[PDB]
């Protein structure tokens, strides 16, 4: 029903100033149903609530996991139990066949899922007490990202405080397993964010979990590139971008309700780097309050967007804009600043090849035809290449002729775009100074901020 | 060592 | 506010490349001083 | 029996009393409310359904019933309590225009525009109380935009071999609807939703020259199109619309205020493209402090003062941010400023003193004066957008971009640490005019839309 009160009605005001002059009389109107377009995620902490049968049923599943030693027998036992569970949960109105869905899985991985992954042998070594264990450990297994059709049961979804507990376990125990565990961590972190969406929950746990997951993604980006371990850069950046979009949406809703999030400026700055050339993020950042816009992290990110901007940036579907700086020299100076946050630098390492290409492309246009090849030592210092092998490989990728193994003939650069048509992209790289900074701190300290 | 125009490359 | 209100029914300097400025004066002061020292 | 009398008018295309503005029909609504009291919702529907000469149209009968429901239950002492009746009727009214052959559609067109203006104002006021009404931000205005968007989708041009020149009401209000929709998207802080509206405007138009629309609707469309372009950092695209909108306006105090609104965007947009206004003809639209403010920035840009441009933007940061001007000015103004600073150097160094070779150390000394403090320097130990971008050390980078933008005809010799320009006295051969160079490299979409 619609909101009728005294305070709200007085505040909003009347339709006309003096209705009684026109012939109206005050009538006590009946309460009318709320119209379809005024229907309204949760932004405040809610006390955990669990149905007594759901609690009892889950405890039986744990007991049966301890008692039944046969893997397939335990799984089939929980399968028929789950079929009973769904109808009962449907009858209680706690799952659809709108309902405010509340997760009640108190483990890091649902008990039913643990038994299922035992049968499919999709349990990781990180999820077992001992490597040769036939069973996934209840205290070590992490729920995978759900890839189904029926709605997840309350016993399938972890509540917000358990989700925080799971991320705490990842931060405390699993960061040092990178780069080997990147597939595991990426999937498990995706599931943690999925559980929040299942409950439509945007409270402090969702903010805290999304923030630290974004930080883990930025750490992963540098670790995989430095270790030269093959991974999907695209999948890591997609989830990292999606978590940043989620954080921005929660930051917006919290602001509309009159609250604040202490770490908003840091992750507004990260979001400014997810799509470095998209004018959308320049527009959105200008709408934010002064204390967010003027925060040093946001200012630092805005500087990087300015220096990276290039009027010659060539890519299908990208619209070139006027008077761009193409300040590659400033970019590498800022990259080396001790005041640059490490995780922020890890994000900006994604554009090293792009910035380097258009620096060489722009410089070559200023050279007359008789100009001698540019010595590598000049280009290495100007583009902050790690070693001589990196600049040699760079010139080979872009078909830039190398003279005497130590100079680049920039007039031989024929490409006008950093992206080649029938070739895989250049192997991603990193900056030595950022790697050295990583070795002077801990993974856990970086993620916890 | 003199100015050589490269407007074709620039444009 | 930036929204238009209801109303049913040259501007540009042709050549600013062709005046005293304090910044300009200091600039050629540096330009001349560089010339003597080199 | 006023209810029977009202239904007789509506059934015959007479919509004199069909409005939500009680300032226009409050007396009739008050009489209607008293007479309709006691009849339940079913009986009100029966009154419409059984009425003689009532068009056999489901949506038209739904519209009439929702007005009767509005009249019966409206509370003039509470806009919020009556809002559900008001918004429900408005949706029903707009649904009566979706079918191009709906009954009395031509007579309904003036009513729909009139009620749209009423509901837009009311939805804005209700949105400002979003916290108290427990509604998300812009929920009321976004709902209106949803309704107006569906009406926009239903507008189609007649056949290419139409039998008559008639302009239906939906075509007559096409640009009016476009401007109303795009204005809402800007208000609810989602101006990129205009993209669909802009793209599908001309295909829906039966007029084959954009200038055939009303001039006031032409000017507002160009104003919003320019702002949309500027939000995408497409400066020249925005300028052409801003410049054409203002010149058409020059050919009410609301018109004067509207001219000011264009100028707030046209002036910075033209400055980025190396164009400066004449302050004389702009006096009726701009207050003297506004003229003085931009003139200071004009001074910094014209004579190549990087630090002045940065400090000017810092002073104006808040109101530039409110118009989404800070970022585009911070990014694309320096290269114009750099060009002018370099032009003055070449004028003395090359065209006067005959030296066609410019040592990088000379440029660094020049850049040190122009830029001043940087993030690394003592006294500024925290990075800002005003001290973190420009550094006098990056002499070659500044020259390279100037050459690559076509603003400087020069060659770079990184090993010799010098810059070579053409041997001449004509400065325009070395530093061509800015606006021509930029617009040649970045041609804009034509001012003639079609």
């Amino acid at each position: 029903y619609m909101i009728n009160d005294a305070k709200t009605i007085q505040l909003v005001g009347p339709l006309i100033s003096s209705p009684d002059n026109l012939g109206f009389q005050k009538r006590s109107h009946k309460a009318r149903e709320l119209p379809r377009f005024l229907i309204n995620p949760q932004l405040e902490k809610r006390a955990f609530v669990q149905d007594p049968w759901d609690k009892a049923n889950q405890e039986k599943m744990i007991s049966l996991e301890e008692s039944i030693d046969d893997l397939n027998e335990l799984y089939e036992t929980l399968k028929k139990m789950r079929n009973t569970e769904r109808s009962i949960m449907e009858e209680k109105g706690l799952v659809d066949k709108a309902i405010v869905f509340q997760g009640t899985c108190l483990d890091m991985c649902p008990t039913f899922e643990r038994s299922r992954r035992n049968v499919e042998y999709t349990v990781y070594s990180y999820e077992k007490n001992q490597p040769n264990d036939k069973k996934a450990s209840r205290t070590k297994a992490l729920k995978v990202f759900a890839r189904p059709a029926a709605p997840p049961l309350p016993s399938d979804v972890r509540p917000p405080h358990i989700l925080v507990k799971t991320l705490d376990y990842i931060v405390d125990n699993l960061l040092t397993t990178l780069p080997e565990s990147e597939g595991f961590l990426w999937d498990r972190m995706r599931s943690i964010r999925q559980d929040f969406t299942y409950q439509n929950y945007s409270g402090p746990e969702a903010v805290d979990c999304n923030e630290r997951i974004v930080r883990i993604h930025l750490l992963i980006l540098h670790i995989m590139v430095k270790s030269n371990v093959e991974f999907s850069l695209q999948q890591e950046l997609e989830q990292l971008h999606k978590s940043l979009i989620t954080l921005s949406e929660i930051y917006d809703d919290v602001r509309s309700s009159g609250g604040t999030c202490p770490n908003e400026a840091e992750f507004r700055a990260y979001a400014l780097l997810s799509k470095i050339r998209d004018p959308q993020y320049d527009e959105n950042i200008q709408r934010l309050p002064k204390h967010i816009f003027q925060d040093k992290l946001v200012q630092m990110a805005l500087c990087f967007r300015r220096v990276i901007s290039n009027s010659a940036y060539t890519e299908r579907g990208f619209v070139k804009t006027e008077n761009c700086l193409n300040f590659y020299a400033r970019f590498f100076q800022l990259m080396q600043s001790p005041s640059l946050p490490l995780l922020m630098g890890f994000f900006l390492q994604m554009h090293l090849t792009d910035i380097r290409f258009y620096a060489l492309r722009a410089l070559s246009h200023t050279l007359n035809k008789k100009h001698k090849p540019i010595p590598f030592i000049y280009l290495e210092n100007m583009l902050l290449f790690n070693n001589r092998q990196e600049i040699i490989e760079f010139c080979n990728y872009y078909s830039i002729e190398i003279i005497n193994g130590d100079a680049a003939d920039l007039k031989t650069l024929q490409h006008y775009s950093h992206k080649l048509s029938e070739t895989q992209p250049l192997k991603k790289t990193y900056l030595t100074c950022l790697e050295r900074r990583l070795q002077k701190t801990t993974y856990k300290g970086l993620i916890n901020g | 060592l003199e100015y050589s125009d490269n407007e074709q490359e620039i444009q | 506010d930036d929204e238009f209100e209801d109303f049913p029914i040259n501007i540009w300097e042709e050549n600013w490349d062709d005046v005293d400025d304090d910044f300009t004066n200091e600039l050629k002061a540096e330009l001349d001083r560089y010339k003597r020292e080199n | 029996d006023m209810a029977n009398q009202l239904l007789d008018e509506l059934a015959h295309g007479n919509f004199s009393h069909l409005t939500l503005n009680l300032s226009q029909n409050g007396r009739e609504i008050a009489i209607l409310q008293k007479q309709l009291t006691g009849f339940d919702d079913k009986q009100l529907e029966t009154f419409v359904e059984q009425h003689p000469a009532m068009p056999n149209d489901t949506r038209f009968k739904i519209m009439c019933t929702s007005f009767l429901n509005y009249a019966r239950d409206v509370d003039p002492w509470s806009a919020w309590s009556s809002s559900d009746l008001i918004f429900e009727f408005y949706q029903c009214l707009i649904n009566c225009l979706i079918n191009d052959n709906a009954p009395h559609i031509e007579m309904l067109i003036p009513v729909a525009t009139r009620e749209t203006e009423f509901i837009i104002n009311l939805a804005g006021k209700l949105d400002s109380f979003h916290l108290q009404l427990h509604t998300r931000s812009h929920q009321f205005l976004s709902h209106i935009s949803s309704i107006l968007s569906r009406l926009f989708n239903s507008i189609k041009p007649p056949r290419g071999n139409a039998s008559s020149t008639n302009i239906p009401g939906k075509q007559r209000i096409l640009l009016y609807l476009v401007n109303k929709l795009n204005n809402i998207y800007f208000r609810i802080e989602s101006p990129q939703l205009c993209s669909n509206i802009f793209k599908n405007f001309q295909p829906k138009s039966m007029l084959a020259h954009f200038n055939e629309y009303q001039l006031d609707q032409q000017i507002e469309y160009r104003y919003l199109l320019g702002r949309y372009y500027l939000l995408n950092s497409q400066v020249h695209n925005a300028f052409v619309q801003f410049n054409e909108a203002f010149q058409s306006l020059l050919n009410n105090q609301a018109i004067t205020r509207n001219g000011t609104r264009i100028l707030n965007y046209m002036i910075p947009t033209g400055l980025i493209l190396g164009k400066m206004v004449k302050w004389g003809p702009l006096r009726p639209f701009l207050s003297q402090e506004t003229i003085d403010n931009w003139s200071v920035l004009y001074k910094h840009v014209r004579y190549g003062n990087i630090q002045g441009v940065s400090l000017w933007l810092r002073q104006n940061e808040r109101h530039l941010c409110a118009r989404q001007l800070l970022i585009v000015l911070l990014e694309k103004l320096p290269m114009v400023t750099y060009r002018n600073l370099i032009k003055t150097v070449i004028k003395s160094w090359t065209t006067e003193w005959g030296q066609n070779k410019l040592p990088y150390s000379l440029i660094e000394r020049v850049l040190q004066l122009s830029i001043g403090p940087t993030f690394e320097d003592p006294g500024a130990q925290e990075i800002t957008i005003y001290n973190g971008i420009h550094s006098p050390k990056n002499v070659e980078n500044v020259l390279v971009t100037l050459i690559n933008l076509g603003l400087l005809r020069a060659n770079c010799f990184p090993q010799l640490q010098l810059c070579v320009v053409k041997k001449t006295t004509m400065i325009q051969e070395i530093v061509p005019p800015v606006n021509e160079r930029i617009t040649k490299m970045f041609p804009a979409h034509s001012h003639v839309l079609w």
